[PDB]
């Protein structure tokens, strides 16, 4: 039970950072957008990506 | 539109926190109740509601109902929200287990249920300010949780402590050494800094300094409510060079496991002996290096300091400061480490500091708060770990420990910790050629 | 020409330093303060 | 011990004369609205090098 | 006409910013409302160097300022000047830059540069013809360092053939501020090598030494340490803005005055600055007395030329002069010692002038210095660097902000090439 | 003159077209009474394309104040300038629309159609030549989507050539006020592609959108909601009421406006929107007239065009301009980012200049420009009637009062239809 509860713990921290998830998944892959993406929401981007 | 949340736990936490709250009040002008006698710079320490009403940013946590209670029914009464002011259910009893385990926990859900809804009518937040102990169990043991969790829900926010470190000379609890061991794994890692105010400055600094004979901790505090709000006022009041908290804290830490800067507030002189000399920037930045004055019983000759952060108030020059500086560092006693040549800072605010009635402070045209990181005080913990394994080693006050769910090995792996914590200010202090 | 030019610029000189410092005596004996930066309990 | 914290009222003659405060009373309407973005399109004459409009008058 | 904007980050960079439109707007006949209150038709003959057309009267300065504090924002609005000043051109961010390069130019200054390149975008379609650009800053912390550097890397691809210029303040060992002042420097100088055209140098402990060794005054806070001496020599453009009998604008003063396009470091300075006092006790007129600046204890930095060679010297002048005896006097001050001087640049001053001097002043003078003992300055700093470097002393506050080890090197390896240059054409 | 009466409808086309006819009586000089105190004659020439001339020096507005919620009505009635109003024009019926718009389209709203239909002939029928009507509604409420797509089907049985011009406020994407706003806004949005002549499309997130950043206003109430509405409305008429170096009405505008006769959904837009701490420091010329019009932020529907070709663009200049000036930017607005603009259409751009200054205001312009990004919208609140169509969500509460599967299914189909006449008319 203890050790299910990490694993059930650790699933919910990953999941619930699923904005912070999607925009990790511009700061890979297309670099050099690391800088000036990162500290942002999913809303920030693809608004600041539509001024690029 | 940016602020700085506190938070004040165990019986010496609460009460260095009332000589804090007391010293907010009247450095604002704002009444013991919440209304303004009749700005911005009430929205660091100080949420504006309907009324004139200013709740605190602090809440109070500890775990005797006793202390509490006093500031429940004071004349703070109205001032604080009294669903902030929360209290306890048994007193940890110094014990770390009892603060960290078994006791302290039927607490943590709602201090952190509380530091969520003050965070979110936060909007510009700079990061957290700790107030807590290491010698009873809920100073040590419950800040110990705190720092667990707060490192998680947050991450990213600065937190800043202000330990009273127990005393090398005189002590006031006997297992006061096995809390100030086992917190030494969560101040070191889920920390940002750490102060250190130890029982032997205000101890002798009242006596020497100030004519009054027979200090008590309403005397001791006040010193401690002095410098936090001198630390903040660059967040809080204008100035020709203002240094921000995140400022502050990359500057004067070297290395993530180097954080425990030592402290000294040097105008700390009495009414009848201040007009008995002038108080000048270079007079009072050459007393603030002296082996009497610092806040943590060391003696900065035998170590080496790493950088320094420097905080005037007042009526201050910034060319009288530079001189100050260049005439300080031209003398060979104070030495600094060779890798970081600088090594220092200026910090200028306008407004002078405030005098509490009853006090035995005088205030001053100026005033400097010297914030320095020494190897010094790796010797710090030198009276503290002879003072601990030589009771770790028959098994003295083990089995209350053992006897509340904390696990014996936990006891060893704080000792290797700070064993391998002292093996850091010997690496630091060698010179590289 | 130019010597009478120069005679009166020096002495305007000599009309400007006396008004910068007539200009000093009314900041110095007067010596407002604004309200904005007194404390809340010493005005009244 | 603890209630000669909030004991004495102060007199006129404790805090400090110069309560210099910090008056964001600016910065927090410009926080409000959103910083200036160029969501905007062509705009721009075609601003030249010397001259400005020949003439070319009399010969050509 | 011929238009500059000027741009305007950190702390430093905003109050040394806010007091040269002080100045500009005392020469300009510019009130603190915007309006026109001066004498003569030759001070808004020229309003289109520094400033834009409002609707009636009123002028506006084109300036973009931003910083990362708020705190310096409201003070530069609630001034001795300001309500010039645009509120949508004023930019900022949330949290300051906390001293550190790395975040003030990667992690918490990259939020701002779509809205800072912006207000300079807005700011650059409504030019005639765009001259040039201007940058007062610092090499201290992260809002005049870190995002000034971003700032210089992001104008230069848009606006290549146009000049830029920058008004930095580096750091000095006497006057000490900050413990990473020698990681920001060492670091910044990298991106004020490579994509700047000119750039001036005024380190603090000069400014300190020439207000007490000449001004003769005892307390000099930052604001009177601006006013009659740094933004004196930000004036330089009056060729811009002034008739003279031959002006160097700033496109024809730096030209010929860099050598080789990846050496301009420049050192500042005003000639009269008598005293309070002793200023009736000395004449106003170009003597080999006021004129020959070899004596430092008239120069903005801390290097003497005593330790170097001049490259390449300029010198704007105003007031009614005629130009035989500041042409005389270059012979004057070339031939009586020459050993100074570089070689192989026969020529090594530059003259101009304006009719219309500041007011107060019947006859005023700015220099500007090319020397090979500017590495002296640079090389100071890199031993202030390298031994803070060799045990990484505050390293990772840089290396989590998406930044490795080798921008270090790169940096250091950089600022090495350009002292060994100084080094090389020292004597030749 | 020629003239047009407003068919306001619901909660929010009452308080559009009351503040509406705030903005034209302050623009004639119209006091709360209605007496004419107006200065210039210019004012007083066209007067009667809004002002129906009533006795006691003092005019009507031909406003038919349409509702159904007793209390809509109570609030223009003791408005502060809705003295003016006339009480026969003020038709309310006895019960609310549910915000449906089954009730509000058959049993519940089709009373009082008869009733209203019976003083808007009158008022028609005692003017003498109606360039068009106008109409204001929400699609998302019941009284304005049901009730009001009941007017445009009922008035043009016996007006069909004047240009019906209803300035309906297609329901927010973002701000949701009604749950059921897609059920409502699809059935209206139906009736009004083969049904209107001309539509303004306008989103109160683009409203707010606007109002936080360019009007400065920390707080866009519903007051500025209906000031930005009510000032795009001015502009496109203003060019019929006021001399014009280059004269342009109703007719005029949509013949240069809409290519194909089912576009009539046109994005409207107000330039010298600037803060009032702002205005001080803007030098008011053509040039950022010309940029503030042809900017993302400064249109009420709430589609960014960029996406979309515009193909058309008017412009329908108020105040003094420079007249080569205006002629230059609007080719050069349109020739150096040519890529938003359709090719099969070489210019696009009409212009309008009007001669009297805008209402305080130096010059001003209405940029009603045709993107055919326009279907952003009719995607999103398709989507958003098929998430609750799939499982017949509200449905239930519709075929009560009237409904059936199919015309639920016929305005989806119809609106897909739309879209794909977008996507097909942009090349
Ligand atoms: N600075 C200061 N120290 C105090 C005060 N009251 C007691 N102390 C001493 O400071 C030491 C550390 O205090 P704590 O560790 O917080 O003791 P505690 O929280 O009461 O212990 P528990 O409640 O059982 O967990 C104690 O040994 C006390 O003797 C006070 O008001 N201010
Ligand atoms: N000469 C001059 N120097 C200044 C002034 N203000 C600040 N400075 C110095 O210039 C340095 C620049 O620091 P800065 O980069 O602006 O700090 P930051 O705002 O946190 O990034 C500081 O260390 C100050 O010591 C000024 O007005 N004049
Ligand atoms: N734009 C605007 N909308 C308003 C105002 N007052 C009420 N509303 C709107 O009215 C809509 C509700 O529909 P409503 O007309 O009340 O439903 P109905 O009366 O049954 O047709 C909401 O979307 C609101 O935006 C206003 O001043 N301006
Ligand atoms: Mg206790
Ligand atoms: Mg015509």
């Amino acid at each position: 039970l203890r050790e299910e509860t990490r694993v059930l713990q650790l699933q919910l921290t990953a999941l619930l950072q699923g904005d912070e998830k999607v925009v990790q998944a511009v700061i890979r892959e297309w670099k050099s957008e690391k800088p000036y993406l990162k500290n942002r929401t999913g809303q920030q981007a693809l608004e600041h990506l539509d001024y690029r | 539109m940016r602020e700085c949340i506190s938070v004040h736990v165990g019986q010496a936490g609460v009460q260095i926190g009332n000589a804090c709250w007391e010293l907010y009040c009247l450095e604002h002008g704002i009444q013991p109740d919440g209304q303004m006698p009749s700005d911005d710079s009430f929205n660091t320490f100080f949420s504006e509601t309907g009324a004139g009403k200013h709740v605190p940013r602090a809440v109070f946590v500890d775990l005797e109902p006793t202390v509490i209670d006093e500031v429940r029914t004071g004349t703070y009464r109205q001032l604080f929200h009294p669903e902030q002011l929360i209290t306890g259910k048994e007193d940890a009893a110094n014990n770390y287990a009892r603060g960290h385990y078994t006791i302290g926990k039927e607490l943590i859900d709602l201090v952190l249920d509380r530091i969520r809804k003050l965070a979110d009518q936060c909007t510009g937040l700079q990061g957290f300010l700790i107030f807590h102990s290491f010698g009873g169990g809920t100073g040590s043991g419950f800040t110990s949780l705190l720092m667990e969790r707060l490192s998680v829900d947050y991450g990213k926010k600065s937190k800043l402590e202000f330990s009273i470190y127990p005393a090398p000379q005189v002590s006031t609890a006997v297992v006061e050494p096995y809390n100030s061991i086992l917190t030494t794994h969560t101040t070191l890692e889920h920390s940002d800094c750490a102060f250190m105010v130890d029982n032997e400055a205000i101890y002798d600094i009242c006596r020497r300094n100030l004519d009054i004979e027979r200090p008590t901790y309403t005397n001791l505090n006040r010193l401690i409510g002095q410098i936090v709000s001198s630390i903040t006022a660059s967040l809080r009041f204008d100035g020709a060079l203002n240094v921000d908290l995140t400022e502050f804290q990359t500057n004067l830490v070297p290395y993530p496991r180097i954080h425990f800067p030592l402290a000294t507030y040097a105008p700390v002189i009495s009414a009848e002996k201040a007009y008995h000399e002038q108080l000048s920037v270079a007079e009072i930045t050459n007393a603030c290096f002296e082996p009497a004055n610092q806040m943590v019983k060391c003696d900065p000759r035998h170590g080496k300091y790493m950088a320094c952060c420097l905080l005037y108030r007042g009526d201050v020059v910034p060319k009288d400061v530079n001189a100050a500086i260049a005439t300080i560092k031209t003398k060979r006693t104070i030495q600094f480490v060779d890798w970081c040549p600088t090594g220092f800072k200026v910090g200028i605010n306008y407004q002078p500091p405030t005098v509490v009635p009853g006090g035995d402070l005088a205030k001053v045209q100026r005033a400097v708060c010297m914030l320095s990181n020494t190897t010094a005080i790796a010797e710090a913990w030198a009276r503290l770990d002879h003072k601990f394994d030589l009771m770790y080693a028959k098994r003295a006050f083990v089995h209350w420990y053992v006897g509340e769910g904390m696990e014996e090995g936990e006891f060893s792996e704080a000792r290797e910790d700070m064993a391998a914590l002292e093996k850091d200010y010997e690496e630091v202090g060698m010179d590289s050629v | 020409a130019e010597e009478e030019e120069e005679r009166r610029e020096f002495e305007a000189g000599i009309a400007a330093e006396k008004s910068f410092q007539d200009k000093i005596q009314g900041i110095l004996s007067t010596h407002q303060v604004v309200p904005r930066n007194i404390h809340p309990m010493r005005r009244a | 011990n603890s209630s000669n914290y909030g004991e004495f009222l102060p007199m006129p003659q404790f805090f400090p004369c110069y309560y210099t405060p910090r008056e964001q009373v600016f910065s927090s309407h410009i926080r409000a609205t959103g910083f200036y973005q160029n969501n905007t399109l062509n705009t721009a004459p075609d601003r030249t090098r010397t001259l400005d409009f020949p003439n070319f008058q009399h010969t050509l | 006409m011929r238009e500059i904007v000027h741009l305007q980050a950190g702390q430093c960079g905003n109050q040394i910013g806010a007091k040269f439109w002080e100045v500009i707007s005392d020469e300009h006949g510019i009130d603190p409302t915007g309006t026109y209150h001066g004498d003569s038709d030759l001070q808004l003959e020229r309003i289109n160097v520094y400033y834009n057309e409002a609707t009636g009267g009123k002028y506006v300065p084109r300036a973009v300022l931003v910083d990362l504090e708020p705190g310096t924002m409201d003070s530069v609005r609630s001034g001795p000047f300001g309500q010039i000043f645009r509120p949508d051109n004023f930019v900022f961010g949330q949290s300051g830059a906390g001293n550190n390069w790395a975040k003030g130019h990667y992690t918490e200054g990259a939020e701002l540069v779509d809205s800072v390149l912006d207000v300079v975008r807005k700011e650059a379609e409504s030019c005639d013809c765009l001259q040039g650009f201007q940058l007062t800053h610092s090499l201290g912390g992260g809002t005049g360092s870190g995002m000034g550097t971003l700032l210089i890397s992001k104008i230069r691809e848009e606006y290549p053939d146009r000049i830029m210029n920058t008004f930095s303040v580096v750091p000095s060992p006497k006057v000490s501020d900050t413990v990473v002042e020698p990681y920001n420097a060492t670091l910044s100088v990298h991106q004020l090598v490579e994509n700047t055209d000119e750039t001036y140098c005024i380190d603090n402990e000069a400014l300190y030494d020439i207000c007490f060794r000449t001004l003769k005054l005892t307390t000099p806070t930052y604001g009177d340490l601006n006013h009659l001496v740094s933004a004196t020599m930000s004036g330089v453009t009056t060729c811009l803005r002034f008739p003279g009998q031959l002006n160097a604008d700033l496109r024809k003063l730096a030209v010929n005055m860099v050598p080789f396009p990846r050496l301009h470091f420049f050192m500042p300075g005003f000639a009269p600055l008598t005293s309070r006092g002793s200023q009736q006790y000395r004449a106003l007129t170009v003597p080999e007395l006021t004129q020959q600046m070899f004596d430092a204890k008239n120069m903005m930095a801390a290097c003497d030329p005593r330790h170097g060679r001049y490259l390449t010297v300029a010198a704007v002048f105003r007031g009614r002069m005629s130009m035989k005896e500041v042409d005389e006097q270059m012979l004057n001050v070339q031939n009586k010692n020459s050993s100074y001087f570089v070689e192989w640049i026969p020529n090594n001053v530059k003259t101009a002038v304006c009719d219309i001097p500041p007011r107060g002043l019947k006859m005023s003078a700015t220099f500007i210095g090319n020397s090979t003992a500017i590495q002296e300055l640079f090389k100071r700093i890199s031993e202030q660097f390298t031994a803070m470097f060799r045990r990484k002393a505050f390293l990772h506050w840089y290396t989590g902000e998406g930044m490795d080890e080798m921008e270090f090197t790169e940096a250091e390896s950089n600022m090495n090439d350009l002292v060994s240059e100084y080094q090389q054409y020292q004597d030749a």
